[PDB]
RNA sequence: GUGAAAUUCUUGGACCGGCGCAAGACGGACCAGAGCGAAAGCAUUUGCCAAGAAUGUUUUCAUUAAUCAAGAACGAAAGUCGGAGGUUCGAAGACGAUCAGAUACCGUCGUAGUUCCGACCAUAAACGAUGCCGACCGGCGAUGCGGCGGCGUUAUUCCCAUGACCCGCCGGGCAGCUUCCGGGAAACCAAAGUCUUUGGGUUCCGGGGGGAGUAUGGUUGCAAAGCUGAAACUUAAAGGAAUUGACGG
């Protein structure tokens, strides 16, 4: 009770941290072992007010620390991690804020379980946006 | 930094070493004195730069030949290093490894059927090529 | 003037190759022509590998990797400096560049 | 105004008898008020867990779905739901200069469980192999795939969900593929990459009890 | 001028000539 | 090798050469006698059989035809027939 | 979402996360200077239907062949017509940005289209910018198929075949490296070689650059357009390959 379980010292509680680290934004989302129930979600867009640094490591680590103190407020100790890119037909790589948010969570008194990639990879996608001539800049 | 000798001093040092090798030596101060008369060098700075380099090359040629060549040095270097002169020739082995394929080659040459050579079991596997591509 | 014997693409017994898309600009480029780069990346960069290993609950955990195969149109591969222009003689060399292992 | 975590409660999830470890972990859900029921909310929850967590000294690249079918107090009984290899492992097994073979079957368990089994296997080069690429001909792939279909449907169609899960925990099915296929084309990288369920036998309560017990 | 757009401009002019000749 | 003696090629390269490309054509296939096990008589079998051959006594199959050469089933004695 | 933004969606739960359901597209990694096809082109499993190269062949026919005006089948994408379906993408169009301007490049939406069936069109840098058939003329290592052999390892077994390798050989291929064969204006090419030491057979086809693939005639098409195809007039160069320099956001 009291915003946490009654688990003894012998066993620790495992959360799940979805790090949707794309370009232009990074999501850190802590949930239970099914993901059905959520504890906290903080993103760079709601942490920086410059509209450009939504994917910056500066805003990403601040998001990670905020969900970290909230997780400790709920007594969450261990944390399996699911890293996720944009996926689909678009980019399949994590953005800049993945490593900063990951490092911030470790250094904020949290424990780390297993990191796995849940990036959506199509067998073969639909027509990707941009035309056949690419994005001529 | 900045003490690199130029081709002017370098080449002139080599020529006077070859032409006057016995009149030189290991001492810089004697080398500059012989250089005063064995060649006409106008500048003092150029002179003792030449002598300084000559002293350095004397320390090198005394313990091994260089790009420069002395006719006396060549004969002495072939006169030395005559041989390791082992008490027996290095290739008078009492037993010599011989494959069966080479053994029949000597038989077809008619020079086989000797005692010194011994035949070995042919290696098995026929794997002698490196796997192709990267790694 | 024919710059390359293979026309810059590895098409010898075919007539048509299905197109893939550049990951950077999303440009339709033939699969035999695009620069392919299979990259294995650490999930945790070197700046945080110690933090994650220490904070990990597991006594011994090997960080998994990323297995993504990258396709670049030659414009984007040149801009990203994946491929560099070479001299006429050095163009013919097809061995991959050294990994700089030692 | 107030956070829901005040009215959230924590339940503990258990494991079937196939695994020597019982407690996967702890969950949370809202309480029961009006039409919404805490038991109904927790009905149908899928918990991706690692077999390394559920087993003492077995492999880590195998994961399990483990849907909860019933809750009894603060404990949530759980049966098998599906398996899947981790993305790191399945992506690392796909090497160049070799042939991948993929199979899929539909099998009705004696109990009534309709399972869709996906198996993957990769050709193997020999120790004295000098040729760079070790590929498989199309008929060899057809023979290997067909045999893989039948020595994976026989291991499940004649048995129950209990035996199938405790035999795929060490992946005896995969080793059966490798030793059979080595007579045709040698393989090394063979695993049942994924299974999933399609149909269930009308949700019998007694079957869950003997699944966790006798 | 790019030969393709010269070709397209030529096509437009041929349509005008066909329309003028049809009207007559 | 400019001055190769094409008049008398040595037999190791003559056998090496393709069947039609030799100095004089000579087929690689041959005729062999096959002794049916559990029988007494001798049948003639083409070394490159395309049809399944069965000697009259031996009701079993003698040769299983494949692409290049017949598969002589076990228990059959074979021997060449006059070059 | 962008370089930065904005139009746009959001307290009705947007995005995110979980469980399901539907839809129509699409078949990654494996996938290669690898295979097949006359080209265009062809990539999830299974089945059915015919077809095909090469190899094997001491089988049959016996000149039945090669290239081909006229004529004919197929023919990317886009486009046209009719019917289904419209997920994504996306001509036209609107709006936001950028700019001196921006009818654009960038961003949001989105029409025809993109998907299947039937009927058209017959064009692509439809490229190997390189006719087909045949003969000859260097070397080397690979690779795909078929065949023939040989130390050995591995699969099962009680023995051989039979598969996975290893070492070779033959034939047809996709190719690769090297070479003062030879050629070429050179780049380069074992074919673009065997060419003033010029003749193996046979198609198509060019004649300085423009005008111009235009006008006119015919013919094909629903249409867009396709095929055939000039002249007046104008011009001293236009070009191809390499060399040096100058410059490059
Ligand atoms: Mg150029
Ligand atoms: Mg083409
Ligand atoms: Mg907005
Ligand atoms: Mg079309
Ligand atoms: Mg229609
Ligand atoms: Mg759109
Ligand atoms: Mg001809
Ligand atoms: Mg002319
Ligand atoms: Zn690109």
């Amino acid at each position: 009770i009291s915003l946490g379980p009654q688990v003894a010292e012998g066993e620790n509680v495992f959360g799940v941290c979805h790090i949707f680290a794309s370009f232009n934004d990074t999501f850190v989302h802590v949930t239970d072992l099914s993901g059905k129930e959520t504890i906290c979600r903080v993103t760079g867009g709601m942490k920086v007010k410059a509209d450009r640094d939504e994917s910056s490591p500066y805003a990403a680590m601040l998001a990670a620390q905020d969900v970290a103190q909230r997780c400790k407020e709920l007594g969450i100790t261990a944390l399996h991690i699911k890293l996720r890119a944009t996926g689909g037909n678009r980019t399949k790589t994590p953005g800049p804020g993945a490593q900063s948010a990951l490092r911030a969570l470790a250094r904020s008194g949290m424990k780390i379980g297993r990191i796995e990639d849940v990036t959506p990879i199509p067998s073969d996608s639909t027509r990707r946006k941009g035309g056949r001539r690419g994005r001529r800049l | 930094m900045g003490r690199v000798r130029t081709k002017t001093v370098k080449k002139a040092a080599r020529v006077i070493i070859e032409k006057y090798y016995t009149r030189l030596g290991n001492d810089f101060h004697t080398n500059k004195r012989v250089c005063e008369e064995i060649a006409i060098i106008p500048s003092k700075k150029l002179r003792n730069k030449i002598a300084g380099y000559v002293t350095h090359l004397m320390k090198r040629i005394q313990r091994g030949p260089v790009r420069g060549i002395s006719i006396k040095l060549q004969e002495e270097e072939r006169e030395r290093r005559d041989n390791y002169v082992p008490e027996v020739s290095a290739l008078d082995q009492e037993i010599i490894e011989v494959d069966p394929d080479t053994k029949e080659m000597l038989k077809l040459l008619d020079f086989g059927s000797l005692s010194n050579l011994q035949v070995t079991q042919p290696t098995v596997g026929m794997n002698f090529k490196t796997p192709r591509g990267p790694v | 003037t024919k710059k390359r014997r293979n026309n810059g693409r590895a098409k010898k017994g075919r007539g048509h190759v299905q197109p893939i898309r550049c990951t950077n600009c999303a440009r339709c480029v033939p699969k035999d022509k695009a620069i392919k780069k299979f990259v294995i990346r650490n999930i945790v960069e070197a700046a945080a590998v110690r933090d994650i290993s220490e904070a990990s609950v597991f006594d011994a955990y090997v960080l998994p990797k990323l297995y993504v195969k990258l396709h670049y149109c030659v414009s984007c591969a040149i801009h990203s400096k994946v491929v560099r222009n070479r001299s006429r003689e050095a163009r013919k060399d097809r061995t991959p560049p050294p990994r700089f292992r030692p | 105004v107030v956070d829901p975590f005040s009215k959230k409660d924590w339940y503990d999830v258990k494991a079937p008898a196939m695994f020597n470890i019982r407690n996967i972990g702890k969950t949370l859900v809202t309480r029961t008020q009006g039409t919404k029921i805490a038991s109904d909310g927790l009905k149908g929850r899928v918990f991706e867990v690692s077999l390394a967590d559920l087993q003492n000294d077995e492999v880590a690249f195998r994961k399990f779905k483990l849907i909860t079918e019933d809750v009894q107090g603060k404990n949530c009984l759980t049966n098998f739901h599906g398996m899947d290899l981790t993305r790191d492992k399945m992506c690392s097994m796909v090497k160049k200069w070799q042939t991948m073979i993929e199979a899929h079957v539909d099998v009705k368990t004696t109990d009534g469980y309709l399972l869709r089994l996906f198996c993957v296997g990769f050709t193997k080069k020999r120790n004295n192999q000098i040729r760079k690429t070790s590929y498989a001909q199309h008929q060899q792939v057809r023979q290997i795939r067909k045999k893989m279909m039948e020595i994976m449907t026989r291991e499940v169609q004649t048995n129950d969900l209990k035996e199938v899960v405790n035999k795929l925990i060490p992946d005896s099915i995969g080793k059966d593929i490798e030793k059979a296929c080595q007579s045709i084309y040698p393989l090394h990288d063979v695993f049942v990459r994924k299974v999933k369920m399609l149909k269930k036998p009308k949700f019998e309560l007694g079957k869950l009890m003997e699944l966790h017990g006798e | 001028m790019r030969a393709k757009w010269r070709k397209k401009r030529m096509r437009r002019l041929k349509r005008k000539r066909r329309k003028m000749r049809q009207r007559s | 090798p400019l001055a190769k003696d094409l008049l008398h090629p040595s037999p190791e390269e003559e056998k090496r050469k393709h069947k039609k490309k030799r100095l004089v054509q000579s087929p690689n296939s041959y005729f062999m006698d096959v002794k049916c096990p559990g029988c007494y008589k001798i049948t003639t079998v083409f070394s490159h059989a395309q049809t399944v051959v069965l000697c009259v006594g031996c009701s079993t199959v003698l040769c299983q035809p494949t692409g290049g050469k017949a598969r002589l089933t076990e228990g059959c004695s074979f021997r060449r027939k006059q070059h």
